[PDB]
Protein backbone atom coordinates (compact mmCIF):
# COMPACT_ATOMS: atom_id res chain seq x y z
CA UNK A 1 0.00 0.00 0.00
CA UNK A 2 0.87 3.35 0.45
CA UNK A 3 3.60 4.67 2.42
CA UNK A 4 3.47 7.63 4.85
CA UNK A 5 4.70 10.23 3.34
CA UNK A 6 2.39 9.93 -0.10
CA UNK A 7 -0.20 12.59 -1.67
CA UNK B 1 4.35 -6.99 -5.44
CA UNK B 2 6.45 -4.08 -6.90
CA UNK B 3 9.45 -5.30 -8.46
CA UNK B 4 12.81 -3.71 -8.60
CA UNK B 5 15.50 -4.57 -11.29
CA UNK B 6 18.76 -4.09 -11.20
CA UNK B 7 21.11 -3.93 -14.13
CA UNK B 8 23.75 -5.30 -14.82
CA UNK B 9 23.55 -7.38 -11.65
CA UNK B 10 27.67 -7.57 -12.17
CA UNK B 11 29.52 -5.17 -13.41
CA UNK B 12 33.54 -5.00 -14.04
CA UNK B 13 35.79 -1.48 -13.68
CA UNK B 14 38.59 -0.01 -13.08
CA UNK B 15 39.94 3.22 -11.20
CA UNK B 16 38.86 6.26 -12.40
CA UNK B 17 36.19 4.85 -14.81
CA UNK B 18 32.61 5.94 -15.17
CA UNK B 19 30.13 3.36 -14.07
CA UNK B 20 26.38 3.85 -14.03
CA UNK B 21 23.85 1.40 -12.49
CA UNK B 22 20.30 1.37 -13.61
CA UNK B 23 17.01 0.33 -11.36
CA UNK B 24 13.56 -0.59 -12.63
CA UNK B 25 10.49 -0.59 -11.03
CA UNK B 26 7.37 -2.65 -12.09
CA UNK B 27 5.66 0.37 -11.35
CA UNK B 28 5.85 4.10 -10.80
CA UNK B 29 7.73 4.72 -7.40
CA UNK B 30 7.79 8.63 -7.98
CA UNK B 31 11.02 9.77 -6.86
CA UNK B 32 11.12 8.13 -3.91
CA UNK B 33 14.24 5.78 -4.36
CA UNK B 34 17.30 5.82 -2.24
CA UNK B 35 20.70 4.24 -3.46
CA UNK B 36 23.50 2.48 -1.07
CA UNK B 37 26.97 1.21 -1.54
CA UNK B 38 27.80 -1.93 0.90
CA UNK B 39 31.82 -3.01 1.25
CA UNK B 40 32.26 -6.39 2.67
CA UNK B 41 31.74 -6.47 6.21
CA UNK B 42 29.80 -3.28 6.62
CA UNK B 43 26.22 -2.10 7.06
CA UNK B 44 24.88 -0.82 3.68
CA UNK B 45 25.57 3.08 3.26
CA UNK B 46 23.15 6.51 1.93
CA UNK B 47 24.48 7.71 -1.04
CA UNK B 48 21.49 9.45 -2.16
CA UNK B 49 17.98 9.83 -1.26
CA UNK B 50 14.93 10.59 -2.96
CA UNK B 51 16.48 9.55 -6.46
CA UNK B 52 18.54 12.47 -6.74
CA UNK B 53 19.88 14.35 -3.50
CA UNK B 54 23.26 14.20 -2.70
CA UNK B 55 23.67 12.41 0.85
CA UNK B 56 25.49 15.30 3.29
CA UNK B 57 29.03 14.03 3.34
CA UNK B 58 28.88 11.95 0.44
CA UNK B 59 31.60 12.59 -1.76
CA UNK B 60 30.09 14.33 -5.37
CA UNK B 61 31.41 11.58 -7.97
CA UNK B 62 28.13 9.99 -6.75
CA UNK B 63 24.95 11.11 -9.16
CA UNK B 64 21.71 10.06 -8.81
CA UNK B 65 18.63 10.60 -11.30
CA UNK B 66 15.38 9.42 -13.18
CA UNK B 67 11.69 9.25 -11.57
CA UNK B 68 8.90 6.75 -11.94
CA UNK B 69 10.37 3.53 -12.97
CA UNK B 70 13.56 3.91 -14.07
CA UNK B 71 16.30 5.40 -11.89
CA UNK B 72 20.54 5.66 -12.75
CA UNK B 73 23.32 6.14 -10.25
CA UNK B 74 26.70 7.04 -11.83
CA UNK B 75 29.87 7.47 -10.17
CA UNK B 76 31.65 9.56 -12.30
CA UNK B 77 35.34 8.83 -11.86
CA UNK B 78 35.46 5.07 -9.83
CA UNK B 79 37.90 5.01 -6.65
CA UNK B 80 39.15 2.09 -4.38
CA UNK B 81 36.63 1.77 -2.38
CA UNK B 82 33.72 2.03 -4.78
CA UNK B 83 34.82 -2.00 -5.61
CA UNK B 84 31.29 -2.78 -3.59
CA UNK B 85 27.51 -4.01 -4.09
CA UNK B 86 25.04 -1.05 -4.85
CA UNK B 87 21.60 -0.96 -3.98
CA UNK B 88 18.36 0.90 -4.96
CA UNK B 89 15.30 0.96 -2.20
CA UNK B 90 11.94 1.73 -3.28
CA UNK B 91 9.84 3.87 -0.23
CA UNK B 92 6.48 4.51 -2.18
CA UNK B 93 5.05 1.45 -1.32
CA UNK B 94 5.10 -1.24 1.44
CA UNK B 95 6.94 -2.85 1.36
CA UNK B 96 10.05 -0.91 1.11
CA UNK B 97 11.84 -3.46 -1.41
CA UNK B 98 15.49 -3.35 -2.25
CA UNK B 99 16.62 -4.08 -6.00
CA UNK B 100 19.13 -7.57 -5.96
CA UNK B 101 22.25 -5.29 -6.01
CA UNK B 102 25.28 -5.22 -8.46
CA UNK B 103 28.37 -6.42 -7.61
CA UNK B 104 31.30 -3.80 -8.95
CA UNK B 105 34.69 -5.73 -8.84
CA UNK B 106 38.02 -5.19 -11.04
CA UNK B 107 37.95 -6.05 -14.00
CA UNK B 108 41.49 -7.68 -15.92
CA UNK B 109 41.52 -10.28 -18.72
CA UNK B 110 39.24 -13.21 -18.84
CA UNK B 111 40.67 -16.23 -17.16
CA UNK B 112 39.55 -19.85 -17.38
CA UNK B 113 39.33 -21.47 -13.96
CA UNK B 114 41.70 -24.61 -13.57
CA UNK B 115 39.37 -27.78 -12.79
CA UNK B 116 39.74 -30.44 -10.45
CA UNK B 117 37.86 -33.33 -9.32
CA UNK B 118 38.53 -34.73 -6.21
CA UNK B 119 37.08 -38.12 -4.83
CA UNK B 120 35.65 -39.29 -1.63
CA UNK B 121 38.83 -39.83 1.02
CA UNK B 122 38.56 -43.61 2.56
CA UNK B 123 38.45 -42.47 5.83
CA UNK B 124 34.94 -40.36 5.01
CA UNK B 125 33.88 -43.04 3.52
CA UNK B 126 34.30 -45.58 6.49
CA UNK B 127 32.23 -42.99 8.58
CA UNK B 128 29.62 -43.70 5.91
CA UNK B 129 28.90 -40.34 3.57
CA UNK B 130 30.88 -39.58 0.60
CA UNK B 131 31.86 -35.98 -0.33
CA UNK B 132 32.77 -35.60 -3.95
CA UNK B 133 34.37 -31.53 -4.48
CA UNK B 134 35.29 -29.95 -7.35
CA UNK B 135 37.74 -27.20 -7.75
CA UNK B 136 37.34 -23.75 -9.92
CA UNK B 137 40.50 -22.05 -9.37
CA UNK B 138 41.22 -18.33 -10.19
CA UNK B 139 39.02 -17.46 -13.04
CA UNK B 140 37.21 -14.30 -14.25
CA UNK B 141 34.44 -13.26 -14.44
CA UNK B 142 33.29 -14.58 -11.21
CA UNK B 143 29.89 -16.09 -13.37
CA UNK B 144 30.46 -20.09 -13.19
CA UNK B 145 28.16 -22.72 -13.54
CA UNK B 146 29.21 -26.31 -12.16
CA UNK B 147 26.92 -28.96 -13.17
CA UNK B 148 27.61 -32.25 -11.37
CA UNK B 149 27.10 -35.72 -13.22
CA UNK B 150 27.17 -39.56 -11.84
CA UNK B 151 26.44 -42.39 -14.57
CA UNK B 152 25.66 -39.38 -16.87
CA UNK B 153 22.58 -38.65 -14.26
CA UNK B 154 22.31 -34.84 -14.01
CA UNK B 155 22.69 -33.94 -10.02
CA UNK B 156 20.33 -31.62 -8.29
CA UNK B 157 19.68 -30.53 -4.68
CA UNK B 158 22.91 -32.83 -3.59
CA UNK B 159 25.58 -29.82 -3.69
CA UNK B 160 26.73 -26.67 -2.11
CA UNK B 161 29.19 -24.48 -3.45
CA UNK B 162 31.21 -21.38 -2.11
CA UNK B 163 32.97 -18.34 -3.70
CA UNK B 164 36.30 -16.94 -2.74
CA UNK B 165 35.97 -12.37 -2.70
CA UNK B 166 37.82 -11.48 -4.94
CA UNK B 167 41.88 -12.00 -4.62
CA UNK B 168 43.73 -8.42 -4.12
CA UNK B 169 46.73 -9.16 -6.43
CA UNK B 170 45.08 -11.70 -9.16
CA UNK B 171 41.23 -10.10 -9.42
CA UNK B 172 40.43 -13.84 -9.93
CA UNK B 173 37.66 -15.99 -8.05
CA UNK B 174 37.67 -19.49 -6.74
CA UNK B 175 34.90 -21.92 -6.69
CA UNK B 176 34.50 -24.79 -4.44
CA UNK B 177 31.37 -27.45 -4.83
CA UNK B 178 30.85 -30.34 -2.77
CA UNK B 179 28.59 -33.08 -4.35
CA UNK B 180 27.42 -35.05 -1.34
CA UNK B 181 25.63 -38.95 -1.65
CA UNK B 182 25.94 -41.89 1.15
CA UNK B 183 28.03 -44.47 1.24
CA UNK B 184 25.35 -46.77 -0.11
CA UNK B 185 24.65 -44.44 -3.18
CA UNK B 186 28.37 -43.78 -3.69
CA UNK B 187 28.53 -47.27 -4.44
CA UNK B 188 26.48 -47.80 -6.61
CA UNK B 189 27.58 -45.89 -9.71
CA UNK B 190 31.04 -45.40 -11.46
CA UNK B 191 31.37 -42.03 -13.45
CA UNK B 192 31.46 -38.86 -11.31
CA UNK B 193 32.08 -36.08 -13.23
CA UNK B 194 32.09 -31.89 -12.68
CA UNK B 195 31.05 -30.13 -15.90
CA UNK B 196 32.12 -26.61 -15.84
CA UNK B 197 30.93 -23.33 -18.16
CA UNK B 198 32.65 -20.41 -18.04
CA UNK B 199 33.51 -17.67 -20.36
CA UNK B 200 36.52 -18.38 -21.19
CA UNK B 201 36.48 -21.44 -21.94
CA UNK B 202 35.45 -22.39 -25.29
CA UNK B 203 33.09 -24.98 -24.66
CA UNK B 204 32.36 -26.68 -20.94
CA UNK B 205 35.31 -28.50 -19.66
CA UNK B 206 34.74 -32.07 -17.99
CA UNK B 207 36.79 -33.68 -15.16
CA UNK B 208 35.82 -36.59 -14.00
CA UNK B 209 36.98 -40.19 -12.62
CA UNK B 210 35.47 -43.67 -12.18
CA UNK B 211 34.88 -44.84 -8.67
CA UNK B 212 37.30 -47.68 -7.31
CA UNK B 213 39.40 -47.86 -10.51
CA UNK B 214 42.74 -48.14 -9.10
CA UNK C 1 25.46 12.57 15.31
CA UNK C 2 22.98 8.97 14.77
CA UNK C 3 23.93 5.65 15.95
CA UNK C 4 22.21 2.32 16.24
CA UNK C 5 23.26 -1.07 17.92
CA UNK C 6 21.48 -4.39 17.33
CA UNK C 7 21.51 -6.71 20.02
CA UNK C 8 19.96 -10.50 20.94
CA UNK C 9 20.99 -14.14 20.45
CA UNK C 10 23.72 -14.97 17.59
CA UNK C 11 22.81 -18.49 18.03
CA UNK C 12 18.54 -19.83 18.14
CA UNK C 13 16.84 -23.17 17.51
CA UNK C 14 14.33 -23.86 14.56
CA UNK C 15 10.79 -23.22 15.97
CA UNK C 16 11.88 -20.97 18.98
CA UNK C 17 11.32 -17.18 18.99
CA UNK C 18 14.20 -14.36 18.30
CA UNK C 19 13.99 -11.00 19.87
CA UNK C 20 16.27 -8.54 18.41
CA UNK C 21 16.86 -5.01 20.54
CA UNK C 22 17.68 -1.79 18.28
CA UNK C 23 19.46 0.58 20.64
CA UNK C 24 20.13 4.08 19.39
CA UNK C 25 20.68 7.61 20.40
CA UNK C 26 21.16 11.17 18.71
CA UNK C 27 17.70 11.12 18.08
CA UNK C 28 13.87 10.31 19.92
CA UNK C 29 11.59 8.46 18.56
CA UNK C 30 9.44 10.75 19.91
CA UNK C 31 10.84 13.32 17.46
CA UNK C 32 8.14 14.24 14.55
CA UNK C 33 7.44 11.65 12.07
CA UNK C 34 11.30 9.25 12.83
CA UNK C 35 10.89 5.92 11.65
CA UNK C 36 13.00 3.01 12.95
CA UNK C 37 12.90 -0.26 10.35
CA UNK C 38 14.78 -3.41 10.30
CA UNK C 39 16.54 -4.52 6.93
CA UNK C 40 18.18 -8.61 7.27
CA UNK C 41 20.77 -10.31 4.80
CA UNK C 42 21.56 -13.67 4.53
CA UNK C 43 24.88 -14.85 3.98
CA UNK C 44 25.59 -13.94 0.20
CA UNK C 45 21.92 -12.64 -0.86
CA UNK C 46 20.52 -9.26 -1.35
CA UNK C 47 18.88 -7.02 1.67
CA UNK C 48 15.29 -7.83 2.34
CA UNK C 49 13.21 -5.65 4.34
CA UNK C 50 11.21 -6.41 7.36
CA UNK C 51 9.38 -3.85 8.88
CA UNK C 52 9.17 -0.17 10.35
CA UNK C 53 7.67 2.13 12.90
CA UNK C 54 7.18 5.41 13.84
CA UNK C 55 6.80 8.07 16.46
CA UNK C 56 3.09 8.48 16.03
CA UNK C 57 3.33 4.33 16.53
CA UNK C 58 1.83 3.49 12.90
CA UNK C 59 3.49 -0.17 12.08
CA UNK C 60 4.33 -1.82 8.96
CA UNK C 61 5.42 -5.65 8.29
CA UNK C 62 6.74 -7.71 5.20
CA UNK C 63 4.01 -9.25 4.03
CA UNK C 64 5.80 -12.62 3.31
CA UNK C 65 6.97 -11.97 7.06
CA UNK C 66 3.97 -10.54 8.75
CA UNK C 67 2.82 -13.57 10.84
CA UNK C 68 5.59 -14.10 12.59
CA UNK C 69 7.13 -10.10 13.38
CA UNK C 70 5.86 -7.81 15.99
CA UNK C 71 7.63 -4.54 15.87
CA UNK C 72 7.34 -2.44 19.21
CA UNK C 73 9.21 0.69 20.81
CA UNK C 74 10.26 2.08 23.80
CA UNK C 75 10.59 5.53 23.73
CA UNK C 76 11.92 6.54 26.98
CA UNK C 77 14.67 3.50 26.58
CA UNK C 78 15.57 4.93 23.29
CA UNK C 79 14.78 1.04 21.91
CA UNK C 80 12.88 -0.72 19.49
CA UNK C 81 12.39 -4.53 19.48
CA UNK C 82 11.66 -6.75 16.75
CA UNK C 83 10.17 -10.05 18.00
CA UNK C 84 10.21 -13.01 15.07
CA UNK C 85 8.20 -15.96 16.15
CA UNK C 86 8.86 -19.89 14.77
CA UNK C 87 12.56 -19.57 13.01
CA UNK C 88 13.38 -22.16 10.86
CA UNK C 89 17.14 -22.13 8.80
CA UNK C 90 16.57 -19.81 6.22
CA UNK C 91 15.79 -17.05 9.02
CA UNK C 92 19.63 -17.32 9.17
CA UNK C 93 20.94 -13.80 8.33
CA UNK C 94 22.43 -10.50 9.88
CA UNK C 95 19.70 -8.16 10.85
CA UNK C 96 20.40 -4.05 10.85
CA UNK C 97 17.86 -1.47 12.11
CA UNK C 98 18.22 1.75 10.71
CA UNK C 99 16.88 5.25 11.07
CA UNK C 100 14.42 6.96 8.31
CA UNK C 101 14.07 10.55 8.66
CA UNK C 102 10.98 12.44 8.95
CA UNK C 103 10.30 15.55 6.95
CA UNK C 104 11.61 18.35 7.32
CA UNK C 105 10.22 21.50 9.35
CA UNK C 106 10.31 25.24 9.36
CA UNK C 107 9.14 26.83 12.94
CA UNK C 108 7.35 22.69 13.27
CA UNK C 109 5.49 23.11 9.74
CA UNK C 110 6.47 20.27 7.76
CA UNK C 111 8.27 21.57 3.98
CA UNK C 112 10.03 19.02 2.41
CA UNK C 113 9.04 15.23 2.20
CA UNK C 114 11.98 14.13 -0.18
CA UNK C 115 14.52 13.31 3.43
CA UNK C 116 12.32 10.30 3.73
CA UNK C 117 12.86 8.62 1.08
CA UNK C 118 16.22 6.58 2.13
CA UNK C 119 17.22 4.82 5.38
CA UNK C 120 19.91 7.09 6.21
CA UNK C 121 21.71 5.46 8.95
CA UNK C 122 22.36 2.16 9.89
CA UNK C 123 23.36 -0.03 12.61
CA UNK C 124 26.69 -2.27 11.93
CA UNK C 125 24.48 -5.51 11.94
CA UNK C 126 23.98 -8.36 14.26
CA UNK C 127 24.11 -12.07 13.04
CA UNK C 128 22.20 -14.73 13.73
CA UNK C 129 22.20 -17.82 12.57
CA UNK C 130 19.46 -20.68 13.01
CA UNK C 131 20.16 -23.98 13.93
CA UNK C 132 19.46 -26.89 16.17
CA UNK C 133 22.79 -28.35 16.05
CA UNK C 134 24.72 -28.20 19.47
CA UNK C 135 28.23 -27.36 19.79
CA UNK C 136 30.89 -29.85 17.52
CA UNK C 137 34.24 -30.09 15.73
CA UNK C 138 34.86 -30.71 12.33
CA UNK C 139 35.89 -33.90 10.74
CA UNK C 140 39.06 -33.72 8.62
CA UNK C 141 39.67 -35.21 5.25
CA UNK C 142 42.22 -34.97 2.50
CA UNK C 143 41.88 -33.84 -0.98
CA UNK C 144 44.32 -35.12 -2.75
CA UNK C 145 44.76 -35.09 -7.30
CA UNK C 146 49.16 -27.06 -11.28
CA UNK C 147 48.12 -29.63 -9.17
CA UNK C 148 45.39 -29.01 -5.86
CA UNK C 149 45.61 -30.69 -2.97
CA UNK C 150 43.47 -29.86 0.26
CA UNK C 151 41.54 -30.58 3.49
CA UNK C 152 37.43 -31.06 3.89
CA UNK C 153 36.59 -29.40 6.83
CA UNK C 154 33.57 -31.23 8.05
CA UNK C 155 30.36 -31.46 9.81
CA UNK C 156 31.49 -28.37 12.76
CA UNK C 157 29.45 -26.29 14.25
CA UNK C 158 29.34 -22.93 15.68
CA UNK C 159 31.44 -20.79 13.32
CA UNK C 160 34.51 -20.16 12.86
CA UNK C 161 37.54 -22.99 11.99
CA UNK C 162 40.66 -21.47 11.53
CA UNK C 163 43.02 -22.96 8.91
CA UNK C 164 46.63 -22.60 8.11
CA UNK C 165 48.87 -24.41 5.95
CA UNK C 166 52.37 -26.01 6.82
CA UNK C 167 51.62 -24.15 10.22
CA UNK C 168 51.39 -21.08 8.74
CA UNK C 169 54.55 -21.27 6.21
CA UNK C 170 52.65 -22.25 2.83
CA UNK C 171 50.46 -18.98 2.10
CA UNK C 172 50.98 -18.48 -1.64
CA UNK C 173 47.97 -20.42 -3.68
CA UNK C 174 46.27 -20.90 -0.64
CA UNK C 175 42.21 -20.31 -0.73
CA UNK C 176 40.28 -21.06 2.17
CA UNK C 177 36.34 -21.45 0.98
CA UNK C 178 33.80 -19.52 3.22
CA UNK C 179 31.46 -22.55 4.97
CA UNK C 180 28.09 -23.78 3.93
CA UNK C 181 25.65 -24.25 6.58
CA UNK C 182 24.34 -27.44 5.18
CA UNK C 183 20.88 -29.33 5.78
CA UNK C 184 21.97 -31.22 8.66
CA UNK C 185 22.83 -27.54 10.45
CA UNK C 186 26.87 -28.17 10.88
CA UNK C 187 29.02 -26.45 8.62
CA UNK C 188 31.37 -27.32 5.94
CA UNK C 189 34.15 -25.96 4.46
CA UNK C 190 37.49 -26.72 1.90
CA UNK C 191 40.57 -25.26 2.16
CA UNK C 192 42.64 -26.22 -0.75
CA UNK C 193 46.44 -24.94 -2.36
CA UNK C 194 47.60 -24.95 -5.84
CA UNK C 195 51.40 -25.80 -6.51
CA UNK C 196 53.61 -26.13 -9.36
CA UNK C 197 53.36 -29.73 -10.25
CA UNK C 198 56.62 -30.24 -9.38
CA UNK C 199 56.61 -29.60 -5.75
CA UNK C 200 54.53 -32.62 -4.87
CA UNK C 201 57.86 -30.63 -0.43
CA UNK C 202 55.36 -31.47 1.90
CA UNK C 203 51.46 -30.11 2.48
CA UNK C 204 49.80 -30.38 6.41
CA UNK C 205 46.60 -28.42 6.87
CA UNK C 206 46.09 -27.21 10.46
CA UNK C 207 42.67 -27.09 11.60
CA UNK C 208 41.28 -25.27 14.87
CA UNK C 209 37.65 -25.24 15.94
CA UNK C 210 37.84 -23.04 19.58
CA UNK C 211 34.10 -23.92 19.84
CA UNK C 212 34.99 -27.32 20.56
CA UNK C 213 38.59 -27.25 21.64
CA UNK C 214 39.44 -29.30 18.03
CA UNK C 215 42.93 -29.17 16.94
CA UNK C 216 44.17 -31.06 13.67
CA UNK C 217 46.67 -31.35 11.40
CA UNK C 218 46.66 -33.55 8.38
CA UNK C 219 49.07 -34.20 5.95
CA UNK C 220 48.00 -34.80 2.49
CA UNK C 221 50.18 -36.13 -0.49
CA UNK C 222 49.10 -37.71 -3.80
CA UNK C 223 47.59 -41.09 -2.76
CA UNK C 224 49.31 -44.29 -4.47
Amino acid sequence: EADKWQS
Amino acid sequence: ALQLTQSPSSLSASVGDRITITCRASQGVTSALAWYRQKPGSPPQLLIYDASSLESGVPSRFSGSGSGTEFTLTISTLRPEDFATYYCQQLHFYPHTFGGGTRVDVRRTVAAPSVFIFPPSDEQLKSGTASVVCLLNNFYPREAKVQWKVDNALQSGNSQESVTEQDSKDSTYSLSSTLTLSKADYEKHKVYECEVTHQGLSSPVTKSFNRGEC
Amino acid sequence: RITLKESGPPLVKPTQTLTLTCSFSGFSLSDFGVGVGWIRQPPGKALEWLAIIYSDDDKRYSPSLNTRLTITKDTSKNQVVLVMTRVSPVDTATYFCAHRRGPTTLFGVPIARGPVNAMDVWGQGITVTISSTSTKGPSVFPLAPAAALGCLVKDYFPEPVTVSWNSGALTSGVHTFPAVLQSSGLYSLSSVVTVPSSSLQTYTCNVNHKPSNTKVDKRVEPKS
